[PDB]
């Protein structure tokens, strides 16, 4: 039934897929089927190509030939999971498990299936099992993904740290842990892990982007600009890179060369609220007030539950001969803002300039209840205080 | 003689060996000694199946040579028998082959052995509860693998096709302190069962995938095993799965690993010679014009390398001298492994592999944009007249919302949208010049899981210009997710070229308002 089993494996092993197919066809024509390894390798070859339908058919045939084999059921459930059907993949992995209760692949694949099925208790427990049988990097990644989707990074930092603890050369783990450090207050260990990644891969785009972001946050825009120059040619048209480059050029008072990059990034992604907010902010700083309102209103229509957006739209409306709209926009902002006193101070400035001086004190007290680093929000804090 | 692997009968002996992988796992063509000629004098082997690999040893006279038959654990070779601890396979007696040829060994390779000889097999049902070998080698599926009305029993799984063999020798006299048993199986495990203890406490595999160059790789004198990934990334998984940096030292797939008598030679996939040492560093530059298939090396010391040949994809012998290349030929094909089994001091291997099965013995800084005066004048106008621009753009946006809502309502009235609860999508394609055009309506139900039972299509045309055979027809049950092409044959009747629009209305059968519509400008006729 399987005279030339090895030759086929050696041809498939060397990424031939041409002589291996001929030997498969010859073996099958001679044996009239029942080879179970001219069908298996042929299905694996099909799966290597785009096709995942004939692979499923031939894995079905291989399962029919050996009804009590766990690997064939695993392969059939995997061919299912490569398509969109995850429930059937789970129900075939179950049968593959009731023939073998000691392998990590079944548990890892059940985890990644229950992930697509939004069953997080079963996925979490199955992936814990997959760790306990044999710890692998992809199981750690899927568990971190579960703990990020379901809850908070408080549960993901432990898992990613334990993962990077062993086999610390995986760029994905290092970079994701660094990103999750950025997501929290820690900026130091984030830099540590991003540099750890960059030692291995110097041109890692997903890590260069976050490193440049962190750099821009603490001033020193030229270092981030060089970081972006490192990867500019690899990704020549990517909205995030050009948005960060425009913010670099806006940091060092190159407002025109920042509007250029930001508009280029906006053209390549007209639905990205961050670039619209940045364009609005820069057109406010450039004192244009006609474009600023437009871009800030767009970014509002894309992310309406923000506080700074309505503040900047109201600052644009204050210089556009429309003070009632500025009033209602500031009301929206103060209702929708919680931890930014700049909105309160700017609304106090609007009120005091409107001749009220009554509710300006209310906004000043709201700001002082909210509170601290900006050099120019400090002075207006004290000037609207003493003059009120 | 039709090999899948080769061997070396004497690690330091004046002989040789081979392996047979004919039909249904019979490994009884094992060529033999008198290695001056290595003739048809072949030792009696009673092996159950094919030894999908082979190996050698030192403390014994290469007895430790392994027969890794498919579906069975390797076996140390001792002439007519085995030597196995606790996972290596059993004796010579074919456990699977015997059942087919144990009870029903009636006649030759023909249906007059089982399907037309059911005399010596309806009396003997000795291989009990047929699972491993329900079908005899002579017999075929339909009445030999389908005549299991006797038993039709089943069984459980096993290990896999052990597609490697490497063993740290010089303990084969004990055969237990040769603990290295490099079994790179086709279940992707690089399993190493303990030698003479059979514990396989550590079964970890650095392959992470299928192994192209699983063996002949990690010979460190301190036993650092080398494994090759399907991806082409070469791992450095040492003894008891030691952790070492995995070198990715290739651009293409490295499916050419080759031992060199101090280091582990690997072959670059894209016509590049592969040179490398155990610390990642590719020692050698490219030396091969085409894709090699199986390297080797002849005899010199730790500081030393004699003739280190190679295969080719177009099979040219490419003997390589330490200081220079030797030849480039046009002969038949090549192998996975050969052996310089010279009995009489030949530099050359004299091992042959062919599509035809020949057994050879021949011994021959950025792109940030620029801004001109136009830009600064425009920004100055914006800075001096921003309020009027803002106001007039807001007025224009209000008027645009008004007109867009107007046109949307007018389209809803006429139901002219080919995309419009009640999910559908239709568009009509016209094909062909000449008086007869093929008009295919691509219709699609766009919903999670809900079919649409009663729908029907009605065409509106000018009956003096186009002759539609069936200007109205029901549509099949539209399953969510499938594009149904429903085609018709439009035909131009005007002798003069006249292009007139054709409307299509998709509508329910209980309603009179079209569910949706489409338009097609019929091209010119190009008639006669």
């Amino acid at each position: 039934l399987e005279k030339q089993n090895w030759l086929i494996h050696l041809y498939y092993i060397q990424k031939d897929y041409e002589a291996c197919k001929a030997v498969i066809k010859e073996q099958l024509q001679e044996t009239h089927g029942l080879c179970e390894y001219a069908i298996y390798v042929q299905a694996l070859i099909f799966r290597l190509e785009g096709n995942i339908q004939e692979s499923l058919r031939l894995f079905q045939m291989c399962a029919f030939l050996s009804p009590q084999c766990a690997d064939n059921l695993k392969q059939v459930a995997r061919s299912l999971f490569l398509l969109g059907k995850h429930k059937a993949a789970i129900e075939v992995y179950n049968e593959a498990a009731k023939l073998n209760q000691k392998d990590w692949e079944i548990c890892h694949n059940l985890g990644v299936c229950y992930i697509y099925l939004k069953q997080f208790d079963k996925a979490q427990d199955q992936l814990h099992n997959a760790l306990h049988l044999n710890r692998h990097d992809l199981t750690y990644i899927m568990l971190g993904k579960i703990f990020l989707l379901k809850g908070d990074l408080d549960k993901a930092i432990e898992i990613y740290k334990k993962a990077v603890e062993f086999s610390p050369e995986n760029t994905e783990l290092l970079t994701t842990l660094g990103l999750l450090y950025l997501q929290l207050g820690i900026y130091q260990k984030a830099f540590e892990h991003l540099g750890n990644t960059l030692t291995y891969d110097p041109t890692n785009y997903k890590a260069i982007l976050a490193a440049g972001s962190m750099m821009q946050t603490h001033g020193d825009f030229d270092v981030a600009l060089t970081k972006y120059k490192v990867v500019a040619c690899a990704v020549i048209e990517s909205p995030p890179l050009w948005n960060n480059i425009g913010m670099c050029f806006f940091g060092k008072k190159k407002y025109v060369a920042a509007i250029s990059c930001l508009k280029r990034a906006n053209y390549l992604a007209p639905l990205d609220w961050k670039i619209l907010y940045n364009l609005g902010l820069v057109h406010l700083t450039m004192q244009q007030y006609a474009s600023a309102f437009h871009f800030l209103s767009a970014a509002i229509n894309f992310q309406p539950k923000m506080g700074e957006l309505y503040m900047l739209l109201a600052v644009a409306l204050t210089n556009l001969e429309d003070s009632e709209n500025a009033k209602r926009a500031y009301e929206e902002a103060v209702r929708l803002d919680k931890c930014n006193p700049l909105v309160n101070l700017n609304y106090a400035v609007l009120l005091y300039n409107q001749g009220e001086k009554r509710d300006a004190l209310a906004q000043y007290q709201e700001m002082e209840k909210k509170v601290s680093s900006s050099l120019e929000f400090d002075p207006e804090m004290v000037e609207v205080a003493q003059k009120l | 003689a039709c090999l899948a692997l080769a061997d070396f009968h004497g690690d330091g002996e004046y002989k040789l060996a081979m392996g047979d992988l004919g039909p249904d796992g019979r490994q009884p063509r094992l060529k033999v000694l008198k290695g001056h000629t290595l003739v048809s004098q072949k030792p009696l082997p009673d092996l159950p199946a094919a030894a999908v690999t082979f190996l050698m040893a030192s403390h014994e006279p290469r007895t430790p040579a392994l027969a890794i038959a498919s579906g069975p654990c390797v076996y140390v070779y001792k002439n007519l028998k085995p030597y196995f601890k606790f996972s290596l396979p059993s004796l010579p007696t074919n456990p699977l082959e015997q059942d087919l040829w144990n009870q029903a060994k009636e006649d030759q390779i023909d249906p007059l052995t089982l399907k037309e000889m059911l005399e010596g097999i309806r009396e003997k049902a000795e291989v009990p509860l047929s699972v491993q070998s329900l079908r005899f080698l002579p017999l075929e599926l339909s009445e030999m693998e389908a005549f299991v009305n006797q038993h039709k029993s089943k069984s459980i799984r096993r290990q896999t096709v052990i597609t490697t063999m490497t063993t740290l020798k010089k303990n084969l006299a004990d055969e237990d302190a040769v603990s290295c048993l490099v079994l790179g199986t086709e279940n992707k495990e690089l399993l190493v069962l303990d030698p003479e203890a059979f514990t396989i406490l550590a079964k970890m595999s650095l392959p992470s995938v299928p192994a192209f160059l699983e063996a002949s790789g990690q010979f460190d004198v301190e036993f650092r095993l080398a494994a090759a990934c399907r991806n082409g990334s070469i791992y450095i998984l040492r003894r008891d799965s030691k952790r070492p940096k995995y070198c990715i030292e290739l651009g293409a797939q490295p499916v050419g690993l080759v031992g060199v008598h101090k280091v582990l030679v690997v072959g670059s996939n894209q016509d590049s010679l592969h040179g490398f040492t155990y610390k990642g560093k590719r020692l050698w530059t490219v030396q091969m014009p085409a894709a090699i298939l199986a390297m080797n090396l002849l005899e010199q010391h730790s500081r030393g390398l004699q003739a280190v040949m190679a295969a080719l994809a177009n099979e040219e012998v490419r003997i390589y001298h330490d200081k220079v290349l030797l030849n480039v030929i046009r002969t038949p094909e090549a192998v996975t492994s050969l052996c310089f089994g010279r009995y009489g001091r030949e530099d050359n291997t004299l091992i042959m592999t062919t599509l035809g099965g020949g057994l050879i013995i021949k011994i021959l800084k950025l792109n940030v944009p620029r801004k001109t005066r136009l830009y600064v004048d425009q920004t100055l106008r914006e800075r001096e007249a921003g309020t009027a621009m803002h106001r007039t753009f807001q007025a224009d946006l209000y008027l645009l919302r008004l007109r867009a809502a107007r046109a949307y309502v007018q389209a809803l009235e006429s139901s002219l949208s080919p995309v419009s609860r009640e999910p559908l999508k239709l568009h009509a394609v016209v094909q062909g010049l000449g008086p007869t055009f093929k008009l295919t309506l691509h219709l699609q139900n766009t919903s999670t899981a809900r079919p649409i039972l009663g729908l029907v299509v009605c065409f509106l045309y000018n009956e003096v210009l186009y002759a539609l055979p069936r200007a109205f027809f029901k549509v099949p049950l539209l399953v969510p997710g499938l594009n149904y092409p429903l085609e018709t044959f439009v035909k131009s009747l005007s002798d003069k070229g006249i292009s007139d629009i054709i409307k299509v209305l998709v509508l329910r059968e209980g309603q009179s308002t079209p569910l949706l519509s489409a338009h097609i400008n019929m091209p010119m006729s190009e008639g006669l």
